[PDB]
């Protein structure tokens, strides 16, 4: 202005980062860049079109209303065919309705659930290394530059490699 | 030294409908 | 509990809106010479009361599993946020 990522803890949305829909924002000595996390985005976006391409073509085979005419004496028919037309374009109406309905708070649900993944895809790697500030930060306790912030938005961060500084620092 | 996660935004005023709450704003939006 | 039972409300009226617009049988009489379009009007009614109905019993089946699942993710949510305020001056008994 069901997961609990966008919205949640993660109070709101980052206007700097645009580059793709998630992604990270690093704030070290040497900087402070609004990076996006990459095969996320994509796979999200991959997942979108897909859901969209798939509700274009279970719609393809919906009703055609054709103009039929009948005379005075042909109003029971009239009306029956009225019925018809009417009745299969307000289930179709229905369905189109109610199918955007409910892939509209799938999608919100899968942007927030891919959020959270990624938010626990960091918390899994950095385990005790760092200190989960409760907004989605992850304040980092041994001494961390760019080389390990890369590795932090790959997935291959070293948990042997960082572990003198955290235990002094504390207390 | 942080590391927060977070998501993209806007300013757009797209709006779409759910099954629990009206008036939702979104980033993209596609009309059909 | 406000949001919860905004959702609810929410979720039930809009099931009450977009089942306005069902289908509504009318009576209409036939001869004993014109059984192929009685037929007919009584498959096409039928078919489109079938239709409603597996609409209707379907979407509350699904929306009953969504609303449960709507309270359960309300409840960890809860949890959860209290767990990222306390930090390490709680303790987690794994009851809740
Ligand atoms: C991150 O991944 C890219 C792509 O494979 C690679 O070039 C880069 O060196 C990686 N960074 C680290 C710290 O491993
Ligand atoms: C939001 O939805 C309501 C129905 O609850 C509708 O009256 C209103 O026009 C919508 N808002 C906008 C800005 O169109
Ligand atoms: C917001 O998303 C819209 C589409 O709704 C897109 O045109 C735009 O690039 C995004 N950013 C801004 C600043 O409007």
């Amino acid at each position: 202005p069901l997961f609990g990522a966008i919205a949640g803890f993660i109070e709101g949305g980052w206007q700097g980062m645009v580059d793709g829909w998630y992604g990270y924002h690093h704030s070290n000595e040497q900087g402070s860049g609004y990076a996006a996390d990459k095969e996320s985005t994509q796979k999200a976006i991959d997942g979108v079109t897909n859901k969209v391409n798939s509700i274009i073509d279970k719609m393809n085979t919906q009703f055609e209303a054709v103009g039929r005419e009948f005379n005075n004496l042909e109003r029971r028919i009239e009306n029956l065919n009225k019925k018809m037309e009417d009745g299969f374009l307000d289930v179709w109406t229905y369905n189109a309705e109610l199918l955007v309905l409910m892939e509209n708070e799938r999608t919100l649900d899968f942007h927030d659930s891919n959020v959270k993944n990624l938010y626990d895809k960091v918390r899994l790697q950095l385990r005790d290394n760092a200190k989960e500030l409760g907004n989605g930060c992850f304040e980092f306790y041994h001494k961390c530059d760019n080389e390990c912030m890369e590795s932090v938005r790959n997935g291959t961060y070293d948990y042997p490699q960082y572990s003198e500084e955290a235990r002094l620092k504390r207390e | 030294d942080q590391i927060c996660i977070g998501y993209h935004a806007n300013n757009s005023t797209e709006q779409v409908d759910t099954i629990m709450e009206k008036n939702v704003t979104v980033t993209h939006a596609q009309d059909i």
